[PDB]
């Protein structure tokens, strides 16, 4: 039988952005959609 | 010093066709002088091509040999602009042993009709830093690097099965599409592939991709109508597309193509761009082709036709008849004829001055009188060869500028067709099959 | 929008109720005799009482016999098929001329078959191996049936299937949430793909995600598919199934038109006769059109006798713009209209005549209103003088450059100076032909 | 209201030659009228073919256009009977770019000869009770029910593979062949299929058979020598029969097939029956096919053939010399000529009267005078078309009886070839290639 | 019974022991000089010591040239291969016109070959493959059970591939040969038919005799069949031979190297004495239809040392050569080939000799004709042609069967001759109505 689906979708690191995650980042250890928000995440980390 | 695949040519010295808001041809525009009515009508039919409101129209150009039919044709083609479907084929190119002439002309009319479509896609293309998997459902991740950023992807079981099935290793530049799921291996990195002492039979070096790793964007793809025919006729349409092996295509598949494209036009997704089909030396052609051009013009869709005839009256091959332009009278009224005028001795000096800039070899004002005398008394192309062949003799003389003695020398080296006929009459008895 | 076609302004014959041809109808003026004759021809097509009938259309070039023949299909509608073929397509390297004409005769006629379909589709909520209790000493465990759940936006439904299909469900990959295609009549089970709902859990996955079907779980709908006897002859000619190695390799080979034996034609006629006796399939005749008939070979002319004498031959129309000419294939043989007397006796000849200058002006006005071009009175009179001097076709071709140049000059209507400049720049066929005579020595 | 694949046609209304037991021709019978000489000769060739004791004979028919030369061949074709093979080919049909003309002639001669073979097989037909299969070789049982007797049989490996390949489940009426091994499912039982699984598949239903389960049936078939030669030449070429891709079959295989068929006739398992080959407008056939036909007709398996010639005293294609009937003197003297007498005025009225019963069109007595006069001045085919279109316009006027005004209307709508030539002479200067 | 053939009544040349031609023998009358001329030709073909000989037959149409060719074919016997050919047959789209003429020689010359074959056949009790490390099958172990005894043998992986190709299972009777390597399957034994009441496989009884049996098989094959077998790999145990077996058998040209290799291996077979070569006879009818290029190749073809004897048939006189467009040559044969060929003169039949042909053919058709109808048929035959009176035999018999008469009568012959039209009368009628044609 199919398991219960996860209700919340994954979201972007910088939370003015959040969208379904395009990729995960190992250095910052957080998921990001685009390099734009990736600059903010890398700067914050 | 670097030489491209393109080199100087007869029609290659002109780029673009100059016009005005009133469609008044300039005296000298983009290396073209003369033919006021021809250039003006060429601008009218050119704006007609840009409009593309109607289809199934044929334009025949008429005039003496050497009036620049191909010159004004190529000028109109270049003035039309790029990304416009253009097919110019000789009258003898349609003859093929594998394909029938009806299929040759048919594909000639089909290939010149383009379709512009819009499609949005998302692609992930980058250089793989690392690959790691764990099998207990196997879970694994891969590390990718780009100039802007580096990031990791966690992939599923079957997504691992694709890379392991392709024997993908770390250090390779690849492209991954999430929607389709296919993996495209571009190559390996320079520094990573440098470690190997030798490389395999199939390998390539690609630079590290720059920009966003995962790009979601809309792209407008321009497709041609001839491509879809082979793809819908055979399972593999690209193999016979590049191979040219396909032949004798059924008309029902073509009708289904026109119906589906009409459905796309009704959906408004893609818009069709008209195109140009140019045929030179049409005076010699099959009467079956002349009969097919009737329905070719009466078809619902068809590219604009531009045809050139270099002979006033010539017997059509296969039958005995005398008709103008070597074409039947039934098809003679379907053509829009544009007459031309021979070039004046005054304009010869001007077009020769334009041809001097192509070779960048300066000529004195006294040489244009002799070279123009040869371009007048004899064919112009002979003199166009006399200047180029004379520049070499000038460089043999180590002079900075050509002289009349150069045109006299090359004129003594090369003879006109009439002169070669005169000597061929004296020695003709010695020649075979006189 | 749709690109304007030269014949696109002809919407049909425009017949009256009593059978007489109105003067101006469906953009057609004049030719009352031809429009009425074709008006009886379409009554023969709708009547379907006779077969193998061959009509001939003769006349000067530009009389509109092609516009009338194409108007026949527009008057008949999309129910009956229409197959225009030029005589140039008869000559082919791979396929012989007789096979071309035969395949055209099969292209004209067509069929329509109504069929009902029952399909189960949706997301799979659960899959259970329902176990009835019947312990036996010979065999320990028993499974009565397998329950397959299906979920759709309109509703959810569970199905009880025999365990034999679970062998295929276990034979091919089936996961929870896989959208699958299952037909009740065929009984086969196919896997469409993974549902779009689960695509958010993984950033990358090899499986493509098809959306869940919107509709009822059980979909039973009746569709009528139209298939021509030519399509039936091709499908019967080559196997569609690629299970065989020879079918796979032959599918890899380049397709070429193959000569079809008469035995397959007879079998198709027999099975078609059976389905007509059952009444499930509806048969409609086609209308074959032929242009440039004078271009056919004498072998094709003699073959059309045995082709037309058959009862399966659809109605054929011919178009000939040529007068008395030599028959192609024979040097010294001359026959009126370019057709031998044997076939020319069988075909029904229809005469067409050239238009008067007034009809030229009216046709020019119709084409102007079709292309959306305005013409002034005096310029229409001078244009009628030009058309009367040379031809109607040239005067029709003179409309576009005067419209474009008029828009460039800023005048929304065509003027006598515009058609005068256009007539000055462009040259008519006869004038160019006369100019070629003086310079012919230089050509 | 239902329309078959066959429709009314010129020669389709003929049901036979209309001959008596004495073979003397009857004036009006079996849709044919007049021409007692050619009707009697057609009776001679029909009785000769029904005799079938002589092979390798050629019969030629000549006469004026419009004398019914094709109507006689269709008369004997319909009067010959369904069980006797008949083949009608045209001279332009044997011309093909895939295979040679002589090979097409061999396909015609070997195609005309029919071979009748009878087969007796014992099949099992009944309603399935239950189906059981055990897979570890798979061994299962099949229980069947008929109204007369209920039976239980055991299934083997190949039988289970065949049934499982055919998707056979309990409750279906099937037919199994013991010797052949084929299984064909006819349908399902109403009562046994009344209670079904929730799948709910609705396809077809068949009542339960009665009588003995295993019965012996006789199915007779006919195979062409060309069919056998293609099948055995292509090495399992069953698809090449309908595909028509086969060509240029080796002669040794044909000889071995002839010898093996002769051995079959000696065994008596298969019988050989003669057949007819009809050729129309043979005068256009190349002289090479004539030279091959004269020597190829001498074979023992060569069936009797019938040719028709429209004209006479005309040069053969490929030769510059004229010969009678476009045929060389070797073949023309090799076959017998049957001349057809042109029809008279008295017969024309009856020919036009046949269309009244055939087309179910009531004709007035006053219409046969003008219509018969049109039949005298013009062609009888144009008279028949005048009858058809005259009936169309008669339906347009909603009258039961034909009126002369309607015939005048059709005569005003359609013109004779001579009239079209008369107008073509006035407008001929404007016409192309006059 | 056998269908009646036009030349069926000709049993040969009808010559005595001295070589002279009898008046009526072997269903042939007249042509004493032609038959006597062929009496030496049959002694040449039977002598076999000469090759590259061509004999042309010159005569009017209907004089029995083809009857003389088929008469020689029946005189030489069934062992001597006789290949008929028509001038229109050499034209083919698949192969060149020369390749047909070159292949007609190999098809003309026959070859008799004796082949000693060792046969292993019987019931298969057990079959197992061996397993060897590279999971590959190195050897095969198959036992054979027969009524005489049981013997276990070992087979190769190729033979095993042919067995799995034939779907061979335990308990079936198969046929295995060594030198050829092919594998056949006879069927399942009849002993196991009782376990299943219904089975698709047919049952054959258990064969008798020893498992291994060496036997001699004498087969007659043609050098053209050998040339096609060596030309294309249609037969064989290879999977590519199976795919080519599925492919269409189009004709292809044979290389002179392959032909010379065939001459080498057949020459070795003759040196071994196991194979016996016999010469053939190539017949060409309607030679005037052959192209001047075909004659140009016939120059070297007839001059070849291995070329079998060729007979030609020419029914026409002076005519334009095919393809020359200008030059006309006697008998449609150019002077170059016509100088090499040997010409035989044929004469028209006399009015007295025609009636005997009409009577012999009338008896061959199984018809009883009275002397009056025989004299009338002879008279009209001499008036027009012999072929006409030959064709008038059957329909008059049909009218006799209709009227119930046991024999043909002058009213039957008169009615048949009234219905049918002669070529001369018809050609005369075409003149008056020619304007309507
Ligand atoms: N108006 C022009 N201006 C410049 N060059 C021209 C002009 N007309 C013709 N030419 C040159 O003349 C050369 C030969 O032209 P050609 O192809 O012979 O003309 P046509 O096809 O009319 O005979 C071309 O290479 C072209 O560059
Ligand atoms: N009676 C008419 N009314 C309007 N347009 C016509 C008429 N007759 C002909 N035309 C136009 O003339 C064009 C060419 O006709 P064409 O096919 O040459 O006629 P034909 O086949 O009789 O020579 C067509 O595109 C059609 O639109
Ligand atoms: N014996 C006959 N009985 C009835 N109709 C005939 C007969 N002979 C000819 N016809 C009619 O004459 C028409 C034309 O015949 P046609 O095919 O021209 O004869 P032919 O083939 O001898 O030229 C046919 O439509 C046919 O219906
Ligand atoms: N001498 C003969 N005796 C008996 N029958 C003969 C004789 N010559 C010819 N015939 C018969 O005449 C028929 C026609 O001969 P044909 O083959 O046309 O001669 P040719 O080949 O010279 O044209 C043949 O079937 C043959 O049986
Ligand atoms: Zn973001």
């Amino acid at each position: 039988q199919r398991p219960s689906p996860s209700g919340p979708p994954p979201r972007c690191s910088v939370p003015g952005c959040p969208h379904p995650r395009r990729y995960a980042c190992s250095r910052t250890g957080q998921a990001l959609c685009s390099l734009q928000c990736y600059r903010i995440n890398l700067q914050m980390r | 010093d670097v030489t491209r695949i393109e080199r100087i040519g007869a029609h290659s010295h002109i780029r673009g066709l100059g016009l005005d808001d009133a469609l008044e041809p300039r005296q000298a525009s983009q290396g073209m002088v003369g033919q006021l009515a021809a250039r003006r009508a060429a601008g009218v039919v050119l704006e007609m091509i840009r409009e593309g409101k109607i289809a199934g129209r044929a334009v025949l150009i008429a005039g003496q040999p050497g009036t620049g039919k191909t010159a004004i044709a190529m000028g109109m083609a270049q003035a039309l602009g790029p990304d416009t479907p253009f097919t110019a084929i000789a009258g003898s190119e349609i003859f093929s042993l594998e394909m029938s002439k009806t299929e040759a002309l048919t594909q000639a009319f089909r290939r010149s009709i383009g379709v512009r479509i819009k499609e949005e896609t998302e692609i992930i293309e980058g250089e793989v830093v690392e690959i790691q998997i764990d099998r207990p459902s196997k879970v694994g991740k891969l590390t990718l690097k780009t100039t802007e950023m580096e990031t990791i992807y966690d992939l599923g079981t079957k997504m691992i099965e694709s890379l392991t099935k392709d024997k993908v290793q770390a250090g390779d530049v690849i492209t991954i599409d999430k929607a389709t799921g296919k993996i495209s291996k571009l190559g390996r990195s320079f520094t990573r592939a440098r470690d190997y002492d030798a490389m395999g039979s199939q390998t390539k070096f690609v630079q590290c991709p720059d920009g966003e790793l995962q790009k979601r964007k809309e792209v407008v793809h321009t497709v041609s109508l001839h491509e879809i025919d082979v793809i819908n006729s055979r399972t593999q349409g690209f193999l016979a597309l590049f191979s040219g092996d396909t032949g004798e295509i059924k008309s029902e598949v073509r009708e289904q193509i026109n119906a589906k494209v009409a459905e796309w036009r009704e959906e408004g997704k893609a818009e069709i761009i008209p195109g140009v089909l140019f045929i030179d030396e049409v005076h010699m052609l099959d009467i079956e082709s002349f009969s097919f051009l009737n329905r070719a013009l009466e078809s619902d869709m068809a590219p604009v036709l531009i045809m050139a005839t270099n002979r006033g009256i010539t017997r059509i091959r296969g039958t005995s008849y005398q008709s103008p332009h070597g074409i039947p009278i039934d098809l003679l009224d379907r053509l829009l004829i544009v007459s031309t005028t021979p070039y004046s001795e005054k304009d010869t000096k001007q077009i020769l001055r334009i041809r001097c800039e192509e070779e960048d070899v300066e000529m004195s004002e006294d040489a244009y009188t002799v070279l123009t005398r040869i371009g007048l008394e004899t064919s112009l192309r002979y003199a166009i060869q006399l200047i180029t062949a004379a520049s070499l003799v000038c460089r043999k003389r180590k002079g900075t500028e050509v002289q009349v003695d150069d045109i006299k020398r090359v004129y003594s080296l090369f003879l006109d067709e009439s002169r070669s006929t005169q000597y061929m009459k004296e020695y003709q008895d010695a020649f075979l099959f006189n | 929008t749709q690109r304007i076609a030269s014949h696109s302004h002809v919407k049909g014959l425009g017949l009256d109720e009593s059978g007489l041809a109105k003067q101006a109808a469906s953009g057609l003026v004049g030719q009352e005799n031809a429009r009425e004759a074709c008006g009886v021809i379409v009554e023969l097509i709708k009547s379907k009482k006779m077969a193998g009938r061959a009509v001939l259309l003769a006349g000067p070039p530009g009389t509109g016999k092609t516009a009338l023949a194409l108007a026949i299909a527009q008057e008949l509608g999309s129910k009956v098929p229409f197959c225009p073929m030029v005589g140039s397509e008869v000559y082919s390297t791979e396929i012989k001329k007789t096979e071309v004409l035969m395949e055209n005769f099969r292209r004209a006629i067509g069929l329509r078959i109504k069929e009902t379909k029952e399909v189960y589709e949706g997301e799979v909520t659960e899959l259970t191996p329902c176990e009835t209790e019947n312990p036996m000493g010979g065999y320990g465990k028993t499974i009565s049936h397998v329950i397959i759940g299906l979920k759709t936006a309109k509703g959810t439904k569970q199905l009880k299937l025999d365990p034999s299909i679970f062998e295929s469900l276990q034979k091919e990959r089936v996961e929870a949430g896989d959208v699958i295609y299952i037909e009740a009549n065929s009984g086969a089970v196919k896997r469409q793909g993974r549902c779009d709902t689960y695509a958010t859990e993984f950033d990358l996955e090899a499986e493509e995600y098809v959306p869940l079907p919107k509709g009822d779980v059980h979909k039973k709908k009746e569709i009528i598919q139209d298939v021509t006897l030519h399509d039936l002859d091709v499908a019967n000619a080559r196997p569609q199934g690629g299970q065989d190695i020879l079918s796979m390799m032959g599918q890899l080979m380049k397709p070429k038109k193959t000569e079809i034996t008469d035995k397959l034609r007879g079998e198709i006629n027999k099975v078609v006769n059976k389905y007509i006796d059952q009444g499930i399939a509806e048969l409609v005749p086609g209308v074959l059109f032929v242009d440039e008939v004078h271009m056919l070979d004498i072998e094709c002319f003699t073959y059309l006798h045995r082709a037309l004498e058959s009862s399966i031959a659809p109605i054929v129309i011919f178009a000939s713009n040529r007068g008395n000419c030599v028959i192609r294939g024979t040097e010294d043989i001359t026959s009126p209209h370019g057709i031998p007397l044997d076939l020319l006796d069988r075909v029904m000849i229809i005469r067409t005549m050239l238009y008067t200058p007034q009809e030229m002006k009216q046709i020019i006005k119709i084409r102007a209103q079709t292309e959306g071009i305005n013409i002034s009175e005096e310029a229409l009179n001078h244009l009628g003088e030009i058309g009367t001097k040379t031809t109607l076709r040239y005067s029709v071709q003179l409309l576009t450059p005067a419209n474009l140049l008029a828009k460039i000059n800023g005048k929304d209507s065509i003027e006598k100076e515009h058609v005068e400049e256009i007539s000055e720049l462009f040259y008519d066929a006869k004038s160019s032909a006369k100019i070629l005579a003086d310079q012919q020595d230089k050509y």
